[PDB]
Parts: C-alpha cells; sequence; structure tokens
RNA sequence: GUGGCGGCGACGACCCAUUCGAACGUCUGCCCUAUCAACUUUCGAUGGUAGUCGCCGUGCCUACCAUGGUGACCACGGGUGAGGGAAUCAGGGUUCGAUUCCGGAGAGGGAGCCUGAGAAACGGCUACCACAUCCAAGGAAGGAGGCGCGCAAAUUACCCACUCCCGACCCGGGGAGGUAGUGACGAAAAAUAACAAUACAGGACUCUUUCGAGGCCCUGUAAUUGGAAUGAGUCCACUUUAAAUCCUUUAACGAGGAUCCAUUGGAGGGCAAGUCUGGUGCCAGCAGCCGCGGUAGCUCCAAUAGCGUAUAUU
C-alpha cells in the first residue's frame, strides 16, 4: 500500500469481455417485450 | 520484480463496505479462482481492525486441498501461497446439503465454489452469516460457466444451453448481478469485468445512522424509568426496545388476558427481545412462567438474554437463581427448568407443547416458533393468563385476525433492523428481490369480473417469464405474491422448481380483456400442473404400491401441484372456473423457445448492441398450443375441511389417505383423482 | 535308449562330541554393634514318604507324618559418605603413568498377555488409574536439562579413514568409535633491540646533623652519524588428514624518534595582572587546563606481562 495505489507481486473470451463498449445493463434498457402475441412493446 | 498495478476500485469497494457496516459482493472468474481469494482475504484484513476475519468456504463434493495438517503433509512428500493461506486463516469447511449447521454463527467472508449447482435454500443461509464489511465471493472455475456468461453479455436474448433441464435460474443470476450496487466481476487476473455500469462511477467515500440516534437518545432518557432502562441498555438496536417496553407495558396491565405478538425475519434479534422480556417479568411479581416450543434445543439463545438480563440487575449465578439442565443425552444442554427465589419463589419451565394440561396455574406463558406448533395446540395453549406469541417472517394470521377481532389485548410489532448489519444494504436487497422473499405490503384492489362465465384460461411461457426484463419481473412479483399467500407451507426452493423443473407447466385465468389496456393484466388465479406417467411421482406409485394394479401406470396423467386464488376475490369461485376449462383442454375439447447457441458457435457470436431476436410471448392462448391427452387428474393435500368440500364438488374421488399426520401441521395427506378403474379403487 | 556313470560348490536337516556360555551346588574366607542373648514353627522352621511344577537335584510347593534346626567358638537383630574402590600392565633424572572390573531395577502407575537357543524383553496388546493433542463435534490418535553468579551457542557439525561389532555379506550399517571449539583460577619459556663512531663541555662519586673529610686512567649532553641482524605483522606453495585445521618445511614483503611507543603502585619539583579562607603591613594554608584578548611528552624509587586496594586472619 502506498497511499495511492496497489501493488501485488479462454483468455480470448474474457478480452473480448473487458472490451465491450454496451454494458449489459445498457442493453437492457433497449430490450422490448410483447404481450398477448401482439401489442404495443412495454419497454 | 515485475509487479502489476491493480484498479483501486477493489480497494475502495472494500473500504466503504467496513465504514457503512454493509457487505460487498465479488464474482471470480476462472480456474485459479482459489488463488484470488487470498488475495482478497487480506485486503479484508487490512481494512478491518475489529479481529483477523473468519472464512466459510462452501463447496458440494469435492475439495481440492485436505483441509487436514498431516494428510496435506503426506500428500506434498517450492512454496505456495494458498497452502500457506490454510493452515493460517480459521476456516470453517461446511457442505451445500450440511447448511443447517451453519445458521447461527458468525463469519467474516464467505466462500461459494460451486455456481453451477447453487441452490434457493443455500443463498440464503450463507449471506445471512456474513456480517459488517465481509465480503461473499463466488467463483466460476467451470468451462461451461465461463461461456454461459460469454453469451449472455454479447447478446441479452441469446442464451447457451447444452443439450434436460434449463437452468434459467443460473441465467437470472447472472442478469441481476448488474443491478446490485456493490457488485465487482474480476479475473484470474485482479481485473475487473466492466458490465456492472454502475462500476466505472465508483469512488470513495470521505472519512452513525438515524436509527442509531434514537437508541442513543432512548438509552438516555430511560435511565429515569428502570429497571426499564437496564433492559434497553442490553439491547442493541432500536426496534428491539420498542419492542421490550411494549413487552413490559402488556405485563404490568391488570388484565387476565392479553396477547402481545412478535412478527420478526430471520436476521433481525426476536429470541433477544422475548429473553429479555421473561427477566422484566422476573423483575416483577410475577411466579409460574412457562415457556413452549417444538423442541428444548431450538431454545438456547432465549435463556441467554434472560441469563444475560438477569446478569445485569443483580440476580447472582448461584445465590438468587439455580438453573437445571436437561442432565440427558438427547436434548442435551436445554436449561428446561430455572428457579429464581430472591423475590419470595419465581420459577420458569419449559413444557412440551402438547401439555395444556400442567398449566392451570400459570401467569406468564410464552411461546416460541408459534407457526411450527400444530394451530389447534396453540388454540389450547391461550388460556386466561397473559400470552406472548413470537412468530418468524418468511392459519397464524387468521388466528391473530380472529384476536384482533376480539377479549384479549392485542399488541403488533415487527422487527426491520439487522443485528449483523447496517440497514439498507445493498447485498442483502439484491438478495431479496432475486429470491422474491418479500411480498407488497399493500395490494390494490380490482373490479370484480362475472365469476363463473367470462374468463378464459392462458398458457404462461416459463422460458420468456424469468428473462429479467422489467415487464415479466413484475408479472413473476405478482403471481408468486398469490403462489406463496397460500395456505400451503412457502419455502424459497418453490421458485427453482417453477424455473427448472421440467414437465411444469404454468396456467393462469385472467379478466376478460378489452382491446387497450395498460402494461400488465390482473391475474385471478394460477395453477400449476406437473406431468406424471407415461407423458414418477407420488399418484402413480402409491397407487401401484396399495393397489397393486399391473394396468395402471401405463396411463398418461398431471397432478395440480398448487391452486390459489387472491385472498380478496376468495370464496366466489374463481378456483372453480380454471378447472372446468382445465379439462376441455386435456380432454381436446379445446382447437389445437428461446434461440439456442451451438457448442461451436459459442465464440463466433459477436456484440449485438439493438437485440432483434423475437422474444417468445408470455402468455398464450389455449387453443393457439396443442394439448396433450390426460386420462387422470389428481391432487395430493393435507386433508382440511374448507379444501374437503372443494376437491369433491370438483369431481375428485378419495383414493388413498396417509395414516401418521405431518409433525408441522398435524394433517394427514389425502390423494384424490379424477378423470371404471376409479371405482374398483374406490371400493 | 523316459540308456548307465559322474566334479567342484551353496542352503537345510535327526543325533553325538566340541566351543561360547548360562544355571544350581561344595569348601575356604567378610566391616561396626551384646545398653541386640536367644532365634526359627508370624502362612515351613528341621527331617521322613508319595506327588505337582520346573531344564534338572532339592520344602520349590502341596497332602500325610515326627519335633526338630542355630547359638557366648557370639546365633538372631540393628547398623556401615558397604561417587568411591578393586585391581592390572609398563618404566635410568624420584610415575602430574595407563587403562579395566560391578550390586540391581525401570521405561506415565500397579497387574495380565505374545516371540525366541537365550528376555518374565531397552521393544506390541487388553482392562483400570492420570495426563495431554486434533476435529465438520459423530469420532480419532499418544508414552530427557537449562537458568536462577548483567546471564542459556558441543542441545551442534564431519566421517565410517583407525579399533572393533551385526547382517544373506570381501563391498552395506554403527550418536560403539574417531576428528574439530572458549579460557589473566593456574604452571612453564620469551621479544619491545645490538654493535661502532664523531662533535662540544668540565666536573663525577662516597661519607658527613648546614663548617667539613676523601677522590679520579673518565663523566654528561631528550647531542648528531653509519650499515649489518631479526621478528610481531602481511602472504605463495607443498606436507598432514576420510576431507580439512594444527605441528614441521618453505618462496616473496616487513625497522631509526626503529611513533611497529609496558604497565601498575609509592614519593617529590615546577606557575599567573587566577579564585577562596585566616592572620603576624610585603605572610601562611588549601590549590591551581579556569588568566586581559584569542581555538586555528618533569624527576626518583620498587616489581615487570604483571601489579594494588578493602574485611577477617596467622
Ligand atoms: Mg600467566
Ligand atoms: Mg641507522
Amino acid at each position: 500500500y502506498d497511499k495511492d495505489a496497489v501493488y501485488v507481486d479462454t483468455h480470448e473470451l474474457v478480452q473480448s469481455l473487458i472490451s465491450t463498449h454496451s454494458t449489459i445493463d445498457a442493453k437492457m434498457a433497449s430490450s422490448r417485450v410483447t404481450l398477448f402475441s401482439d401489442s404495443k412493446p412495454l419497454g | 520484480m515485475h509487479r502489476k498495478k491493480v484498479d483501486n476500485r477493489i480497494r475502495i469497494l472494500i473500504e466503504n463496505g467496513v465504514a457503512e457496516r454493509q457487505r460487498s459482493l465479488f464474482v471470480v472468474v476462472g480456474d485459479r479462482g482459489k488463488d484470488q481469494v487470498v488475495i482478497l482475504h487480506h485486503m479484508l484484513s487490512k481494512a478491518t481492525v475489529k479481529a483477523r476475519p473468519s472464512v466459510l468456504w462452501c463447496y458440494k463434493k469435492e475439495l481440492g486441498f485436505s483441509s487436514h495438517r498431516k494428510k496435506r503433509m503426506r500428500q506434498l512428500q517450492q512454496d505456495d501461497p494458498f497452502e500457506l493461506f490454510i493452515a493460517a486463516t480459521n476456516i470453517r469447511y461446511c457442505y451445500y446439503n450440511e447448511t443447517h449447521k451453519i445458521l447461527g454463527n458468525t463469519f467474516g467472508m464467505c466462500v461459494l465454489q460451486d455456481f453451477e449447482a447453487l441452490t434457493p435454500n443455500l443463498l440464503a443461509r450463507t449471506v445471512e452469516t456474513v456480517e459488517g464489511g465481509g465480503l461473499v465471493v463466488i467463483l466460476l472455475r467451470t468451462m461451461n460457466s465461463l461461456k454461459q456468461l460469454y453469451t449472455v453479455t454479447m447478446d441479452v436474448h441469446s442464451r447457451y444451453r447444452t443439450e434436460d433441464v434449463v437452468g434459467r435460474f443460473n441465467e437470472r443470476f447472472i442478469l441481476s448481478l448488474a443491478s446490485c450496487k456493490k457488485c465487482l466481476v474480476i479475473d484470474d487476473q485482479l481485473n475487473i469485468l466492466p458490465i456492472s455500469s454502475h462500476v466505472a462511477t465508483m469512488e470513495a467515500l470521505p472519512p452513525l445512522g438515524p436509527s442509531d440516534l434514537e437508541l442513543r437518545e432512548l438509552k438516555e432518557s430511560l435511565q429515569d424509568t428502570q429497571p426499564v432502562g437496564v433492559l434497553v441498555d442490553c439491547c442493541k438496536t432500536l426496534d428491539q426496545a420498542k419492542a421490550v417496553l411494549k413487552f413490559i407495558e402488556g405485563i404490568s396491565e391488570k388484565t387476565l388476558r392479553s396477547t402481545v405478538a412478535l412478527t420478526a425475519a430471520r436476521g433481525r434479534g426476536k429470541s433477544a427481545a422475548l429473553g429479555l422480556a421473561i427477566a422484566g417479568a422476573v423483575a416483577f411479581g410475577y411466579s409460574n412462567i412457562f415457556v413452549t416450543s417444538p423442541s428444548p434445543d431450538n431454545l438456547h439463545t432465549l435463556f441467554e438474554f434472560v441469563f444475560k438480563g438477569f446478569d445485569a440487575l443483580q440476580y447472582q449465578e448461584h445465590l438468587d437463581y439455580e438453573i437445571i439442565q436437561s442432565l440427558n443425552p438427547e436434548f442435551n444442554k436445554a436449561v428446561i427448568r430455572v428457579n429464581v427465589f430472591r423475590e419470595h419463589r419465581q420459577t420458569i419451565q419449559y413444557i412440551h407443547p402438547a401439555d395444556a394440561v400442567k398449566l392451570g396455574q400459570a401467569e406468564l406463558v410464552v411461546i416460541d416458533e408459534a407457526a411450527a406448533i400444530p394451530l389447534p395446540l396453540v388454540k389450547s395453549l391461550l388460556g386466561p393468563y397473559l400470552v406472548f406469541m413470537a412468530s418468524t417472517i418468511n392459519l397464524s394470521l387468521k388466528l391473530i385476525q380472529q384476536l384482533r377481532q376480539q377479549a384479549r389485548t392485542l399488541y403488533e410489532v415487527s422487527l426491520q433492523e439487522s443485528i449483523r448489519y447496517a440497514p439498507g444494504d445493498a447485498v442483502e436487497k439484491w438478495l431479496n428481490d432475486l429470491l422474491c422473499l418479500d411480498c407488497l405490503n399493500i395490494t390494490r384492489i380490482v373490479s370484480g369480473c362475472p365469476l363463473p362465465e367470462a374468463c378464459e384460461l392462458y398458457y404462461v411461457n416459463r422460458d420468456t417469464l424469468f428473462c429479467y426484463h422489467k415487464a415479466s419481473e413484475v408479472f413473476l412479483q405478482r403471481l408468486m405474491a398469490l403462489y406463496v399467500a397460500s395456505h400451503y407451507k412457502n419455502s424459497p426452493n418453490d421458485l427453482q422448481m417453477l424455473s427448472d423443473a421440467p414437465a411444469h407447466h404454468l396456467f393462469c385465468l385472467l379478466p376478460p380483456v378489452p382491446p387497450t389496456q395498460n402494461a400488465l393484466p390482473e391475474v385471478l388465479a394460477v395453477i400449476q400442473v406437473c406431468l406424471e406417467g407415461e407423458i414418477g411421482d407420488l399418484i402413480p406409485w402409491t397407487v401401484s404400491e396399495q393397489f397393486q394394479d399391473p394396468d395402471f401406470g401405463g396411463l398418461s396423467g398431471g397432478r395440480v401441484v398448487r391452486i390459489a386464488v387472491h385472498p380478496d376475490y376468495q370464496g366466489m369461485g374463481y378456483g372453480s372456473r380454471a378447472l372446468q376449462l382445465l379439462q376441455m383442454y386435456y380432454e381436446g375439447r379445446f382447437p389445437c423457445e428461446i434461440h439456442t447457441v451451438s457448442s461451436e458457435a459459442v465464440s463466433l457470436l459477436e456484440e449485438v448492441i439493438t437485440p432483434r431476436k423475437d422474444l417468445p410471448p408470455l402468455l398464450l392462448k389455449l387453443n393457439e398450443r396443442p394439448a396433450e391427452r390426460l386420462d387422470y387428474l389428481g391432487v395430493s393435500y393435507g386433508l382440511t375441511p374448507r379444501l374437503l368440500k372443494f376437491w369433491k364438488r370438483a369431481g375428485f374421488v378419495p383414493v388413498y389417505l396417509r395414516q401418521t399426520p405431518n409433525d408441522l401441521t398435524g394433517e394427514h395427506s389425502c390423494i384424490m383423482l379424477k378423470t371404471g378403474w376409479l371405482a374398483a379403487f374406490w371400493k
């Protein structure tokens, strides 16, 4: 501990996971659902 | 040597939690996660100053390390940080199955090794024991869990499911991570996965609670009026002190019949309030006191606060009161009898719940875990004396409703402040909504449609039900609130059966729908159907064993798991309407899945910023979906008069009634069937 | 030809002898105590017959018998620093020599039990008693010395090269055994210098209660000068040894104020615009790194790698 930062001493998928332009919460907002098989999308 | 700077957001998260007395959650991804928890534990030790943290390790079947000193030395026969970590920290190891043992005790940090086997019962018990600023760490070592995580973030609708059981609960768990404020996804390298959308904004708080402020004031103001004041001094939270004072005022009443009720959830001090209340009675002239519970072992914290409350106000361990222990191997260490002779003669005795006799000379009798005692036995314990009742949150409500209608004095308090951690914790709030262990306090009243005439049954889609979209979530909350308001015993594991168990279908009846509506229609009744036989259950085996019928078992049938109607609309006949419609459907009178990802195509999928795939509808009409041919319909329920009339009116013929009543309810399970083989069984 | 004859070894094997022994006897001979004179039959003392057990003989023991056995020539009883001895070999300047031999018992405490030629086991087990440890609380595993003197390292390291022992064995093993540390209680030997020369002065030295009596083939000078010797230290190489250290050889550096600088105890001399105290004007005692300003290494005596003080004492 240097009071400013912390110093301590498969992978391709996570590298894709790190590089995501849109967070999953932002993805959720755009999502919409349809009830009765035909209706105005609630989202 | 080359050292890697890590994001300060990890340290910022830990430091804020311990200061705010709020827990935080971590999700380590990768096979080397066991290395990561070592570093995360060490950071926690730096922040906390109270003591060295304790670690709880939960696993399903297999643990990589030995956890026994001598075995691990021989197994080794150049230096690993993990091996030092195991020998150093005070770790308590538990099984997923054996999680009941760790219910009472408290741990600094909790580790959930096996993600795929997670169960709602497991999550509630382990997280509750975490205290203060401790960490909840969940590991994703299996290759399947990584790619399931991989698919969902690229496209929310797309999901990866191998081959049986869909496993929607794990998908719901992954989706629910974003909503939690104190959740941080991490790799095998100390690297954050940026998906929470609150992670980027996370910042350190600058270097004491509202409810705590009054408790200090009450502890100062009640010094004038004591021995009341000494009792609230031993209290830890404000809500206990309010419960204590309302207990003692009920004691001071010059009335033969009075009832005070505790309605307290787990994690909130409940036996503590009763323990001080018993000491308050001993401080007064009350002499004959009885305590009732299903088992003497169950009440151990109760007598401790009686022991604690006695210690505060005189009552030396041997000079004034003497404790008589169990003196038996079974139900050991329980203090059934305690006698205090400082002021004349006062005695407190634990008795079996089925002891309406021996209660002739009673002043105060306290019932504990009242939900666990059969209901008729509770009525016998009421008596003409003062009664204290405590029932845990998460029929008893009707019984207090009858009391409110009356005779007996009624007092109601609920405990809402957790002893272990501070109110408002994000981890607890996230856990409750994910498990749906909370119900709306107020339900809006709606207009009643014609009961037997203009209601149509609908087919609820299981897949689009559990997707975490706002509209599906609300209807999910509505149906379960009706589902758990039933007289049937409620367990958090019931969610997993509706979510994962195959051969299970959900049907709900709705009011007649005009063209233009609001977001969600009101639900009146829901019925859950489990398909059995040709298309392994209670009905096929119990019938076969008792009647020894070879032809039976080759027939196709389903059983009703749960049938429920809204309490306000109860008693006017919505339930009968659903049964009639369902019979027409399965007899064939009515005229007759989310995109899965290939195993090799998991990597081939790219990010889709705007979802395009059409989600399957929530509710489908009965005519649209094809129907299976079911020869018979069945029900299994604890025999009660009100259901006995109902199912007989529905045409179901009893075929079996269980000899031994259930321990908790005192009810004999009854099985009924409806479709000449029934006539043979009936005779 | 399911012919017939065969060598040199290894291991095992009944019995006899032998060796190593082990175990019961015979005889001979033990220190002090009589203010211990009688003892033994106080679960047999003496013996006879038969038997059990034991490796065998036997009161070793059991049944059935007799009444015996010892004693002032000291029975019996009680004692006895019973670390100390006992011996052995070898020797010219008197021996600061060397080594061995034991009386038994135990393995947290008293009992029971298993193997073998040899143990009632230096080792397993059961019960009981007493301790103490781990655990998911269900169960499981166990049998000695240092400090308290201002002071805790051998409570270790290396090797079977020597001497010998055990094993299937020429070779493996041996905390049997061997090798390696500190040290003004003490004892012994010994450095810190030697040999020459020059220059300048005139006075040494003994006795003597202030005068004095004797007397010289030299003395002093913190004077100068010269080139020979060497070890404290520094540091190559062999040799030594299982490996290494140590001892013994040995190459190269290592001295003029040779500052490469001996101490401990006793007794004296020398001093200012200095401080204090007391008087007999100018004195005396005590003492003096301190003064007006300035801060960039005197002499004599005794012992000698050794020498004092305090208490008691002869
Ligand atoms: Mg000496
Ligand atoms: Mg010279």
